[PDB]
C-alpha cells in the first residue's frame, strides 16, 4: 500500500538562527560536535564543585579603596568637625577613590572591588552597601568618628559636621577597635537606580568628633583602609554594555 | 572567613524589601552570572583575501581559531572599532574572576562572501600555543586540510549563512584554565572551504560569536584583575 | 544504534512573517529581546492599575460643543417657535459645532469629544447618544424648550416647531434647573451606520416654546453649553483609517 | 463623578438591543482599544545612502530609533506622502488620550536593499533626547558599533527580509510617559549592518512597523488633544 497523504501544508516563517539574547529558561537547538547524540554533558564529582557564579556570593567579598591618614600631631586638620573622607554612595566606586596605575599614552588601570565589577555588568542596581573601615592603630590610640549618610547630595559643598548630624549616622570610637562595618541605608525616590559610568543617589562622609590622641611612645600616623561589599539585600537588574574592559591589552586609539 | 567577615556592624535602618532579583518589577530574575554569560558575544572577526591563503586552496583551512572561554587577546586597531571602544565583552570580564572551568562553548560562525559549502572541525587536543588566530597559508602543515574522524560539520552558504555548533569539553585533566598565559584549553577550531570556489576579489568576512554551554561552570573564584573604563575612549 | 528515519517529508508553504492584521485571540511567534526565554511580562501591582482602554468607559465621558446664547432682551429671536440650535445626530460631531482653532496655511484644530475620537477609529457605529445641555442661569430665569429628534432628515430646510412636535421630543423647563440629558433614540433602517467623515441618519433641534424671561436685577444673556457622550447601548464596529490625526505637527503640503 | 454624571435624564424610547459589540452580526467583538492597538502600523520609514554613513562603516549603526508608544514626531514631506495625507496612525491617536503606560512594543523591521546579515539591539536605558531618528554618521561615538551584552538579534537578508522582535519594558520607574515632550521611555533601538557589504548606489530602504506587546497597558485616561481631520488634505 502507498496511500496518499493529502493533509494541507502548514505555513512556517524561515529565519537564519535561534535567539541571540536568551540565556536561561529555554532549550537551544544546536549541532553538537560529539560522537554521541543526545543531551550530554561533561562528568563531575566533588573534585570539581558546582559553578560558583551566583551573584550574591561574588559581591559579598570586600574590595579595597584608597587608604588615607590621620596625622595626630597635625594641629590643623585634627580638630572637632574636620571631615576626613567622603564619597558618593553607589556600587561602582568613584574613579578618584580607587587605587590606580597610570601609564603614558595607555589606559589607566583601576582596581575595582568585586561589587564594582558586577555592577558594571548591569544597567540598574539597588540595595544596601557595607563599608568596612580598617584602622591601623594599637591600644594606645583613641578618637571618635561620626560617619553620616546624606540622601540626595552630590558633593560636599554644603556639607559640614553640624549638618551631617541631621541624617542617618553612626558614632564609632576607636578605642582598641580596629574594624567596623557601616551598612548604609538605601533611600531613593526610585526602585532601581541606574548605573553611574550620571549622579549617585546619596553621599557618605566621615567627620572627626573627638580628635585623635597618641603619645611619644606610639606612632603618630593612623592609616585608614576603606573597603566595600554589597549588603544582604543588594540586587542587580538588566545586562548592559560592561562599563569596564580588561587590562590584558591597554593600548587605545584616539 | 576573612573575605566576607563583618565585625562590629552598625546599621542605622532595616534592610530593604526584596524584589526577588527583579522578578517583582520586571519579569525575570537576574540572580546569576552564568546566565549573563550564555548571551552570545563576539569572539573573533576578520577578513581573508585570496593570496594570503594556500597555493592550491581546495578544501583547506581558512582559520584555526583557539577556543578560550576568556577571550582571544584583543588588539584595538582601526579596522574593527568594536575592540577599541567596547573593550572586551561581558564574557571575558566575567571569566577573569574565576580560575578554572569545565564544560563547552557554543559558537555561531557567520562566514559570508564566498557562498559555497563551508566546514568546521574541532581538534579537542591540539593546544595551546598562542592568543591570536592563524589565517590561511600560515596554518601548519598538518592543520591545513580537513582531517578524518574529528568531529566536523558542513553547510552550504546558499541554504543558510550561519553555522551554530557546540564544542564539547574533551580533556584528560580535571579543569581547563581560565586566564591562561601563553593541554589547558578546549583545543582548536578549524574553519575551511570545501573545494575551491573562486574567492571574491575582496574578502571572505568571517565572524565568530560564542557562549557557554549548559554544562559549563566557572570554578574557583579568586579576585578580578585591574580593569579599564570604556568611557575613557 | 543509528536507526534510519524514513518517515515521508511533509509539505509546508514559506512566508516571510505572521499576521499583520490580528490583534486578539491568538499567539504571536516572535523573537523577544530578554535574558529570559518564555512567556514573560512586566510586573504590576495596585500602584499600577489594569489597562483602562475598554471602549465603553472611554466614550462614557462628555466632551464639550460650541456654546451659544439666548438674549432675553432680544425681541426678534426670543419668540414662540424660533429654533435656537440644531445639528445632525451621529457620533462624530459636525465640524461647525465644534470649538476650532484656525491657523494661516496650517490645518484647523478641532476639539472633539471622546465619543468623536473613538468613532473616528471605526467604520460603523450604532446605539443611543446622550446630549447633556448645561444652562448658565440662576433661580430667576425661566423658559421651556422642546428638543425633538427627527429620524431621516439632513438639514433644517423643512423644519419648524409645528412639525418638530410630531417626532420623539422632550419638553424641558429651566426653572431652577441647570442641566438635563436627552438620550436620543437610534432609529435607522440599518443595524450599523457608517462613519461620516456621507449624511447622518437623523437630526436634532431645539425650539423656544415659552420664551426666556428675566428682570432688571438679573443678567439678560443665558449661555447654553451642549455636551455629548455615548449612551449605554452604544457600540463601534470595524477598525478603519482614522478620520483624524494628531495636531502635534499641523503642517500640510497641498 | 463629574465626567459621567447625568442629571435629569429624559429618554423618549427604550435602549437599543445589543449585538455583543458586533459579535452577533460579524464574528468578533470590538469592545476594546487595546486590541485595535495591537494591529501593526508604520513607525518610521527612511532611506540611507552611502556617504551619509560612517567613514569605515563596518559593523555600525544605520539608525538609532527612539522607542515611543505614541509615534515619533511626524513631518509630512513630499517623499513619503503617507505621513502627509494619512496623518498619524491609530496608535498615536489612541495613545494621546492616556497619560502613562507599562509594557513593551513589538516591531517589524524590513531592511532591504543590501541583502546581507543585518542586526538590531535594544539599549533599555539610554533615553530620551529627541523625537526624530538619527541616521548613520550622526549617531554619537558610543552608539556607533554593536555593544556587548545588550539584547540583540541578527538576520541574513538572504534567508528572510523581515526581522520581528519584541522590546521589553526595562525601567526603574513605575510608568513610562505617553505624550512625552522633549528615563521616561523604552530607550533606544539600534539597527545596523554586520561588516561592510558594499551598499547599492541608491539607498538602503528601512521601514519599522510597531504594535503593543501583550502585557502592555495604557494607564491614566485624561482628555484627548485637539485633532485635525485627514480629509482636509
Amino acid at each position: 500500500d502507498n496511500p496518499p497523504d493529502p493533509t494541507p501544508a502548514k505555513f512556517f516563517v524561515p529565519i537564519p538562527s535561534h535567539s541571540w539574547a536568551h540565556g536561561t529558561n529555554t532549550s537551544e537547538p544546536t549541532n553538537t560536535l560529539r560522537l554521541d547524540g543526545g543531551v550530554v554533558g561533561v562528568g563531575r564529582s566533588d573534585d570539581i564543585g558546582t559553578s560558583d557564579t551566583a551573584i550574591s556570593g561574588i559581591i559579598g567579598v570586600y574590595g579595597l579603596l584608597k587608604p588615607f591618614d590621620w596625622n595626630a600631631n597635625d594641629t590643623g586638620r585634627n580638630v572637632g568637625g574636620h571631615l576626613l573622607w567622603s564619597m558618593p554612595v553607589h556600587p561602582q566606586v568613584d574613579k578618584d577613590q580607587v587605587i590606580q596605575v597610570m601609564t603614558q599614552s595607555k589606559l589607566t588601570q583601576y582596581y575595582l572591588p568585586p561589587i564594582s565589577v558586577v555592577s558594571s555588568l548591569y544597567a540598574y542596581t539597588r540595595g544596601s552597601i557595607k563599608y568596612k573601615f580598617l584602622f591601623g592603630n594599637n591600644p594606645r590610640h583613641n578618637a571618635r568618628l561620626l560617619v553620616a549618610y546624606i540622601p540626595g547630595i552630590s558633593s560636599d559643598n554644603r556639607l559640614t559636621l553640624e549638618r551631617a548630624r541631621n541624617s542617618a549616622h553612626v558614632v564609632f570610637s576607636l578605642n582598641e577597635v580596629s574594624e567596623f562595618v557601616f551598612t548604609v541605608p538605601y533611600i531613593t525616590d526610585t526602585m532601581w537606580w541606574p548605573r553611574k559610568y550620571f549622579v549617585a543617589p546619596s553621599y557618605i562622609c566621615m567627620f572627626i568628633l573627638n580628635p585623635l590622641v597618641a603619645m611619644e611612645s606610639v606612632p603618630s600616623i593612623v592609616t585608614i583602609v576603606p573597603m566595600i561589599a554589597a549588603g544582604d539585600d543588594f540586587e542587580v537588574a538588566v545586562p548592559a554594555q560592561p562599563a569596564v574592559g580588561l587590562s590584558r591589552n591597554i593600548d587605545v586609539i584616539y | 572567613m576573612e573575605r566576607t567577615f563583618t565585625p562590629n556592624v552598625m546599621q542605622p535602618t532595616p534592610l530593604l524589601p526584596t524584589t526577588n532579583d527583579g522578578r517583582v518589577t520586571f519579569g525575570e530574575a537576574f540572580n546569576d552570572l552564568k546566565d549573563l554569560a550564555r548571551r552570545y558575544q563576539l569572539y573573533w572577526e576578520g577578513t581573508i583575501l585570496e593570496g594570503n591563503l594556500r597555493a592550491i586552496r581546495r578544501n583547506s583551512a581558512l582559520v584555526q581559531l583557539p577556543l578560550y572561554p576568556h577571550g582571544l587577546r584583543i588588539q584595538p586597531d582601526v579596522n574593527n572599532p568594536i575592540w577599541n571602544i567596547m573593550r572586551d565583552g561581558h564574557i571575558p570580564v566575567i571569566s577573569s574572576g574565576f580560575r578554572y572551568f569545565r564544560g563547552g562553548l557554543r559558537l555561531r560562525i557567520v562566514v559570508e562572501g564566498l557562498n559555497s559549502c563551508v566546514w568546521v572541525q574541532h581538534h579537542p587536543d591540539r593546544p595551546s600555543i598562542f592568543s591570536r588566530p592563524i589565517i590561511g597559508r600560515y596554518i601548519a602543515a598538518k592543520d591545513a586540510y580537513r582531517n578524518h574522524a574529528y568531529a566536523a560539520y558542513v553547510q552550504n552558504m546558499s541554504v543558510n549563512r550561519t553555522i551554530e555548533v557546540e564544542v564539547p569539553f574533551y580533556q584528560p585533566g580535571l579543569y581547563g584554565m581560565l586566564n591562561a598565559s601563553d593541554f589547558t584549553g578546549l583545543g582548536d577550531l578549524l574553519i575551511g572551504i570545501e573545494g575551491e570556489q573562486p574567492i571574491p576579489k575582496e574578502g571572505i568576512e568571517i565572524s565568530v560569536y560564542y557562549s557557554i554551554a549548559d554544562d559549563f561552570s566557572f570554578n574557583i573564584f579568586c579576585g578580578f584583575p585591574p580593569m579599564v573604563y570604556c568611557d575613557e575612549t
